[PDB]
RNA sequence: AGGGUGAAAAGAACCCCCAUCGGGGAGUGAAAAGAACAUGAAACCGUAAGCUCUCAAGCAGUGGGAGGGGGACCAGACC
RNA sequence: CGGUAGGGGAGCGUUCCGUGUUAGGGAGAAACGCGUGCGUGAGCCGCGUUGGACGAAGCGGAAGCGAGAAUGUCGGCUUGAGUAACGCAAACAUUGGUGAGAAUCCAAUGCCCCGAAAACCUAAGGGUUCCUCCGCAAGGUUCGUCCACGGAGGGUGAGU
């Protein structure tokens, strides 16, 4: 299966966007993880 | 003349091998945020081009701080953006005598810092200020003085900048 | 969170700053009611006299909008949906517009005593499908009648408005219930005028 | 040379300070005080009072179209032919005189009514783009129109009042 | 599905991940602490608890237990020599898990898997 | 003596492009769309400057039926014309839809005339 | 297939980021024209500012133009 | 005074030649970008916080002289898509070491695979790929401190 026609510009730039959404949850966790690995005090987590 | 001269420093990283679209994944989130936030993201993110952009992002704030003399603490990242660099093909063969062609596509980036205090002091008088006040304090001083006064970040933040043209009050 | 930072509070101060010297400037507007030929301030703006008249915001703003109340009882369902229609779409004003709403809104009471001609009781036919094969569903006019009457006088008006949007948004002004009570006597409805000589009938 | 000093002394010394630009010496004019208002009366005037017309209108006709006229206010009509920049000319059709106080009615014209206006200006329209296309006949033709027009300025409405006037009377 | 099927797979084979496992506590208990992947190390869990409470009864069945599943006979021993001593007081809960960052070449989480 | 294009091409579509500002998509982009697209432009301009003619007596022939309806019970846009053709009147339909909107009580006159004179 | 830095390599000392590349200052130069370097269109990739879309059916425009914004001097106009 | 096939009339532009080593032009030409300018249109005329050395008008002459279609043709760049795939189901694991950086480079310890080969050697062929030191742009289907890759310097010894 092809694609009949070529994506319009505008749609292919939404879906690009979605993929590109991803990039903001994991700039959520890793912030929160330097602000874990930031006061020291986690006997859970561990750094060299 | 312009903000541009005053708190900005521009840097532009050439020849990342990183592609266009990767990239940018990570710098949409730094935009807009404050230097040491950006720099514990860029640290720990899973990503590969956050590495680049951080070497990029570190030395730009070695210039902001050696050659403009800008305090560190102070730094946002006002502006950054990735475009497309030289792309490299090469030819690769397939099943049945076809071919197909591999793009190992490279990219600029250039981050634009800004000092947040710089101007301050003509900030925070301005906001001090209720909107007749200011008209009123500026019916004295010179054309010099209002142009001096004005050509802070104030006009466009608060978008007043059609406004003073419209009143009389500059010229162009 | 509203920020009272010296900011935002400069912001909005601006703002109305703005707003007042735009207010000041501007041809002030002069409603239609007796409204003579021209104020001595229109004079002075652009050309409404010899262009077509086109309605302005401050005209058909909602809260204007007359009300009024039909007693559907022995009315005959459709000659009657025609006026309604007319009035909900807005072409007994002289203002009327085709792509702006200057109609009225409608109440309709005592949805189940209106009146239908010939064996139209047992005879006329509400079809609606489902959207998969063998989805189609047919009740008689009287079914529905007993179930859920109010729907007949609302699918008989959204007929007979336009389709689309302005359709669609003028189709929520007709306001229907079954009983001879509405909870609108707040907006003061006005009795719909009637011209029609055979809407009313007898037995 | 206030420019000229704050701009070397946001050369020189970066990081720019409120007291260079604007010395302690101004304080500003009072909120209340006659030289605060003229100030503000300069930058942010009062919306001017309306210039005087007379309060009546004319329906006229030019070239066949009817417009209504109210005088003082310019009006495109027509390219009138042998007319001239700053000329006198009476539109003598006219069909309807209102007054606040009277409607005039012609039957089909108001009798004796002139309406006095001077030519200000000879024109060309907009250009208007005449394109006459057909579909697969390979056959298009892009023709410009220009229209000549004249530009007309009403001054007065005048000799009517012996006519039969009407009103609405409750 | 699974419903209860509980054990960890590690994304190989039942041969493979035998072995694997066996190996990874001969390196345990060897080295006494290590670096592994976090699922390899939740997984191991079960298999170093097992050669502990093996070696707190020190039977010669036991010892042969152990001895034909850890590879290398020397730190068989010396498990049975040390556990009465260091471990006689804990029942249960032999091992601590203390997660790191991520590996940089695959970006799998890591962790470190001690021997407490 | 050889002669290559040049600009000759490249300012018409340029001058082609200029027309076309403000299409949404691949209409304000590409030089062979916009071709087209400029050409319906054009011609859907032509023929609706006709249309325009035609709708804007719809429109005013409408305002003025609702603006005499309101009167007598039994009176229309038709009969009101009849009647302003019987007793002699030049006015068209755009004055007497302006009027009809701007100056209401005049069409209250006219129609006062109308009736006092078919009286 | 791959031409055109500058008149002259004067091809960027020194400091800063700094494993190199690459960069930012300073210095050379009429100009940085900074070596992937002369004019540098379009596609195509973006960034910023003005208006605007989440009850909607549509070869995407056109005639009408609500509301909002912008540079004016014929401020009734233009965008 | 609708108009296809089609015929006739009137024009516009492009590069070049004559006038001409022209008028004009580092006080900014061509070009590129702009216009509330003028044309029935092809287009012209005016303007530039671009550009950096050429070159009109008029009256004439000549053509490699006007593109949207040729499954045309050559370059550039998209879409599909951050999708399919990453070339066997011998299998890796951990501790150290080097290093700016290690799932992938070195060593050790295990574990696993081939063993009428997946071992060692020789013909043909290839042609320096062999060895050492340096390197990490491109190549390597990821990585890369490594390499059959790049740079320098070596290396093949016969009476049988
Ligand atoms: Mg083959
Ligand atoms: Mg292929
Ligand atoms: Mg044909
Ligand atoms: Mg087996
Ligand atoms: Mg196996
Ligand atoms: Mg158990
Ligand atoms: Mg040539
Ligand atoms: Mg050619
Ligand atoms: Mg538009
Ligand atoms: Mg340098
Ligand atoms: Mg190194
Ligand atoms: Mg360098
Ligand atoms: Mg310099
Ligand atoms: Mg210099
Ligand atoms: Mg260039
Ligand atoms: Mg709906
Ligand atoms: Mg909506
Ligand atoms: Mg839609
Ligand atoms: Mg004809
Ligand atoms: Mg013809
Ligand atoms: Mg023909
Ligand atoms: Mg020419
Ligand atoms: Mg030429
Ligand atoms: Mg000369
Ligand atoms: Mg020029
Ligand atoms: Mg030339
Ligand atoms: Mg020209
Ligand atoms: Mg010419
Ligand atoms: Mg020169
Ligand atoms: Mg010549
Ligand atoms: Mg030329
Ligand atoms: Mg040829
Ligand atoms: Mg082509
Ligand atoms: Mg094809
Ligand atoms: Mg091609
Ligand atoms: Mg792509
Ligand atoms: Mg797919
Ligand atoms: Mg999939
Ligand atoms: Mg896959
Ligand atoms: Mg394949
Ligand atoms: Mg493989
Ligand atoms: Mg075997
Ligand atoms: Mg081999
Ligand atoms: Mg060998
Ligand atoms: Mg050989
Ligand atoms: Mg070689
Ligand atoms: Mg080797
Ligand atoms: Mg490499
Ligand atoms: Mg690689
Ligand atoms: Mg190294
Ligand atoms: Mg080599």
């Amino acid at each position: 299966a092809v694609p009949k026609k070529r994506t319009s510009i505008y749609k292919k730039r939404i879906r690009k966007n979605i993929w590109k959404k991803k990039g903001y949850w994991a700039a959520l966790k890793a912030f929160s993880l330097a602000k874990s690995l930031s006061t020291g005090n986690s006997k859970s987590f561990f750094v060299r | 003349p312009e903000p541009g001269k005053c708190d900005e420093i521009t840097t532009r990283g050439y020849s990342i091998s990183m592609s266009v679209d990767k990239a940018r994944r990570v710098i949409d989130q730094i935009r807009g945020r404050s230097y040491a936030e950006t720099l514990m993201i860029l640290e720990l993110m899973p990503y590969r081009a956050c590495y680049p952009i951080f070497k990029l992002i570190y030395s730009a704030a070695a210039n902001a701080s050696h050659n403009k003399q800008f305090n560190k603490a102070n730094l946002i990242i006002s502006k950054a953006e990735v475009n497309k660099g030289i792309t490299l093909k090469k030819v690769k063969p397939r099943a049945r005598g076809r071919s197909y062609m591999i793009k190992r596509p490279t990219c600029h980036i250039t981050i634009v810092l800004r000092d947040i205090t710089h101007f301050d002091s003509y900030d925070k008088f301005l906001e001090s200020l209720t909107p007749k006040k200011l008209i009123a304090l500026l019916g004295l001083m010179s054309t010099g003085r209002r142009r001096e006064l004005l050509c802070g970040r104030f006009r466009e933040n608060h978008k007043i900048k059609s406004f003073l043209y419209k009143i009389a009050l500059f010229k162009r | 969170r509203k920020s009272t930072s010296a900011s935002t509070k400069c912001t909005e101060e601006w703002r109305q700053l703005k707003e007042a010297v735009k207010k000041e400037f501007a041809i002030p507007h002069v409603p239609l009611d007796q409204r003579w030929m021209f104020t001595l301030e229109e004079a002075t703006g652009p050309d409404i006299w010899n262009t077509t008249w086109y309605p302005k915001s401050a005209d058909h703003v909602p809260t204007d909008k007359k009300w009024y109340v039909v007693d559907a009882t022995d009315l005959i369902l459709g000659r009657m949906a025609s006026t309604i229609a007319i009035h909900i779409r807005g072409k007994n004003l002289a203002s009327y517009t085709p792509s702006v709403d200057m109609g009225a809104f409608v109440i309709v009471v005592n949805a189940d005593k209106v009146a239908v001609s010939g064996k139209k009781r047992t005879q006329k036919l509400y079809r609606r499908h489902s959207g998969r094969p063998g989805g189609l569903k047919e009740e008689t006019f009287d079914q529905l009648q007993k179930r859920i009457p109010e729907r007949i006088i609302e699918h008989a008006v959204r007929g007979m408005l336009p389709k689309g949007r302005l359709g669609r948004y003028l189709f929520n002004h007709l306001k229907v219930y079954k009983g001879a009570e509405h909870p609108h006597q707040a907006q003061q409805p006005i009795d719909l005028p009637l011209r029609d000589k055979r809407i009313r009938v007898e037995k | 040379l206030k420019a000229e000093f704050e701009e070397f002394q946001r050369p020189p010394n970066q990081k720019p300070q409120l007291s260079d630009v604007l010395p302690d010496d101004f304080q500003a004019p009072e909120p209340g005080t006659p030289e605060y208002n003229d100030i503000i009366n300069q930058f942010l005037p009062k919306k001017g009072p309306p210039p005087p017309r007379e309060e009546i209108f004319a329906v006229v006709v030019i070239g066949s179209r009817q417009y209504i006229v109210i005088p003082g206010r310019w009006i495109y009509t027509q390219r009138l032919k042998g007319a001239t920049v700053n000329d006198k000319i009476v539109l003598n059709k006219v069909l309807l005189v209102g007054t606040k106080a009277s409607t005039y009615i012609g039957t089909p014209i108001v009798t004796n009514a002139a309406v006095h206006a001077v030519v200000e200006e000879q024109l060309l329209d907009d250009k208007v783009i005449v394109f006459k296309y057909k579909k697969k006949k390979n056959y298009r033709r892009n023709i410009g129109h220009r229209q000549p027009i004249t530009r007309i300025k009403i001054t007065g409405i005048t000799g009517y009042e012996d006519y039969p006037a009407s009103t609405l009377e409750a | 599905m699974k419903h209860g099927r509980k054990i960890h797979r590690l994304s190989r084979p039942a041969d493979q991940r035998r072995a694997l496992l066996r190996g990874l506590t001969t390196q345990l208990l060897k080295h006494g602490r290590i670096k592994t992947t976090r699922a390899k190390a939740s997984a191991m869990r079960k298999y170093v608890d097992k050669m502990i409470t093996l070696a707190k009864e020190g039977s010669l069945h036991k010892r042969r237990q152990a001895l034909g599943f850890i590879y290398e006979k020397q730190i068989v021993h010396a498990l049975f020599a040390e556990v009465p001593e260091r471990y006689g007081d804990r029942n249960g809960g032999y091992t601590r898990i203390i997660r790191t960052l991520p590996r940089r070449g695959d970006n799998a989480p890591m962790a470190y898997i001690e021997l407490v | 003596t050889r002669v290559k294009r040049g600009y000759i091409a490249r300012r018409r579509r340029k001058k082609i492009r200029f027309f076309a500002s403000s299409f949404r998509g691949a209409h304000s982009r590409l030089t062979r769309t916009i071709a087209q697209q400029k050409i319906r432009a054009l011609v859907s301009a032509h023929r609706d400057r006709d249309r325009q003619k035609r709708d804007f007596r719809r429109l005013w022939i409408t305002r003025i039926n609702a603006a005499i309806r309101e009167r007598g019970v039994y009176y229309n846009y038709s009969k009101f014309i009849h009647d302003l053709y019987k007793r002699q009147l030049l006015l068209n339909r755009k004055i007497l839809a302006q009027i009809a909107i701007l100056n209401p009580n005049c069409i209250y006159m006219i129609y006062n005339e109308i009736i006092k004179k078919e009286d």
